[PDB]
């Protein structure tokens, strides 16, 4: 339990909640074949 | 892992227009 | 043991092939020229919204 | 001061042995001795710069170390991984100062006291040394750089390295296959050659001749005679549990599909490979020929005729090329 | 006395394993006069390793 409050630092930790959130979607999305794993590995 | 299972598609857009 | 001046250790570190010999018109290159000469190659090859919102050969025949 | 030369020796051998045998937790130790290769003291940076290059050449990993930042992680859950991460962020940060302090060494305008000489030359012999196993790791950009910017100048007969340099750089182009290295020290080669407008020593441009991504051979090649034990005898197996087995089995499919994308994946990137860097070296080649330099037409001539067919005076030269004994020149002959 | 498993491999399959064997047998002496049917070993062998092969060339 936190009893404290952020006016703008609460959208930012928002914001980056989804874009972790996006950028795990994509990789899993991608790494649905085998292929860009081994590009990755070279990347 | 795939944590997104956390929050429903509906709480997700909701938040995301918030933006 | 043998009385040396180094420690059996720093013997060992310092006697690697590494340490050998280690006792204690014209022109120079121009970095400037190379950077401006790759910013216009960069400028030739080719903001706050959210990622998830904005997305929402000369071997082709050879003899062989 | 002698004295103080033996302490310093003695120090420098003790981080040494206290990073070498168990480096995860002996950070600090590794932290301080590449901030004594910054010193302004010659004798502490060319001791301290000499004794790192075995201490990177066995801590640096076989693989390339990712940016792994928490953000996208956000799990606080490690005991012994996150010193293990630590660890790797640390020898990231250590050995790219150690590269930025290499690079900045090896620029000396041989105007300076002999001594910023000597140091310039022994910080180039330990970037020439690390690159021979570090070149698969983070900032090998500035090694390639800070080599390529000591072979391609104007004068490089003095220099008690080029030989060695030229040597190294023959070699990884003949051992690497896929052309990603390849590529790499191309582009580079051909970013420092626009500069100095085409203008080189015929040795140096010779380099090109050893890229293995431009040649072909038989496809049923004799390897060497390799011999090892097929599959361990069934009499002498380690037990495993039903659920050791099962993993065993999957683990086992998934590698072998691993494998077929990973050699499919290496197969379609030669191509573009090969086709990148033939572009490259026909450019620099016609380049050098619109120059007219009279010391290089051999040497061009000599790749044209090699590497013609996968598109679409001796002695005023040293370091002769590569594997010469077997190569036998075919247009710059003697 | 004649086993059991004899009886019935000689009641069942020696018909076609005789004539696979014969097949065989003339396939193999069909082949043998040929000229381009060799083992990987010997191919490899023939083709030589890569500093052979630049050794051929020069």
């Amino acid at each position: 339990m936190i009893k404290d409050k952020d006016s703008a630092a609460d959208a930012d930790d928002l914001e980056s909640e989804l874009n972790a959130m996006y950028s795990d979607y994509k990789t899993r999305r991608s790494e649905r074949d085998a292929k860009f794993r081994a590009k990755q590995a070279r990347g | 892992l795939s944590r997104y299972v956390k929050w429903p598609e509906y709480v997700r857009v909701q938040r995301q227009k918030k933006i | 043991e043998g009385d040396h001046k180094l420690s059996s250790k720093a013997r060992m570190i310092f006697n690697d092939p590494i340490f050998n010999n280690v006792e204690p018109f014209d022109s120079d290159y121009d970095s400037e020229e190379e950077k401006n000469q790759t910013k216009k190659e960069k400028h030739s090859r080719d903001e706050n919204l959210p990622d998830w919102f904005l997305e929402d050969a000369m071997n082709a025949r050879p003899i062989k | 001061t002698e004295e103080k030369i033996l302490q310093l020796k003695e120090d420098i051998a003790d981080l040494v042995t206290k990073v070498m045998e168990e480096p995860e937790e002996n950070t600090a130790a590794l932290g301080r001795l590449c901030k004594m290769v910054e010193s302004k003291n010659p004798n502490t940076c060319k001791f301290s710069m000499l004794a790192l290059v075995p201490v990177f050449k066995s801590i640096i990993p076989g693989y390339r170390i990712r940016p792994l930042t928490e953000t996208e992680k956000k799990e606080k859950v490690s005991k012994e991984v996150s010193k293990l991460r630590n660890f790797e962020q640390a020898l990231v940060y250590n050995y790219k100062n150690y590269v930025g302090r290499l690079q900045s060494l090896s620029k000396t305008p041989s105007n300076a006291a002999p001594i910023q000489v000597s140091l310039g030359i022994l910080a180039t012999q330990a970037a020439k040394e690390l690159i021979s196993t570090a070149s698969h790791f983070n900032f090998r950009t500035d090694i390639f750089t800070l080599l390529l910017r000591r072979i391609c100048k104007p004068r490089i007969s003095t220099d008690p390295t080029s030989i060695q340099i030229i040597q190294t750089f023959e070699t990884l182009l003949n051992e690497d296959e896929e052309g990603s290295i390849s590529f790499e020290i191309l582009r580079i080669f051909n970013k420092i050659l626009k500069t100095r407008n085409f203008n080189i020593e015929e040795s140096v441009l010779n380099m090109l001749l050893s890229l293995d991504v431009l040649h072909d051979y038989d496809p049923n090649t004799k390897l060497k005679g390799n011999v090892s034990a097929p599959k361990l005898k069934k009499k002498d197996r380690v037990h495993l549990s039903k659920k050791q087995r099962k993993a065993r089995k999957e683990m086992q499919q998934i590698e072998e599909e691993m494998r077929n994308a990973e050699q499919a994946v290496s197969a379609e990137e030669r191509e573009r490979n090969q086709s990148e860097i033939l572009k490259i070296v026909f450019t620099i080649y016609l380049n050098i020929l619109k120059n007219n330099a009279k010391t290089l037409i051999g040497s061009v001539l000599e790749g044209l005729t090699k590497f013609g067919n996968m598109a679409n005076y001796r002695s005023l030269r040293l370091a002769d090329p590569l594997n010469n004994e077997i190569i036998k020149p075919s247009v710059n002959v003697s | 006395k004649v086993s059991k498993s004899t009886k019935k491999f000689q009641s069942k399959h020696l018909k076609h394993t005789l004539d696979q064997r014969r097949k065989e047998k003339i396939q193999k002496k069909r082949i043998q006069g040929r000229r381009g049917n060799k083992t990987d070993q010997e191919k490899a062998d023939a083709a030589g390793t890569r500093e052979q092969q630049q050794l051929k060339k020069s």
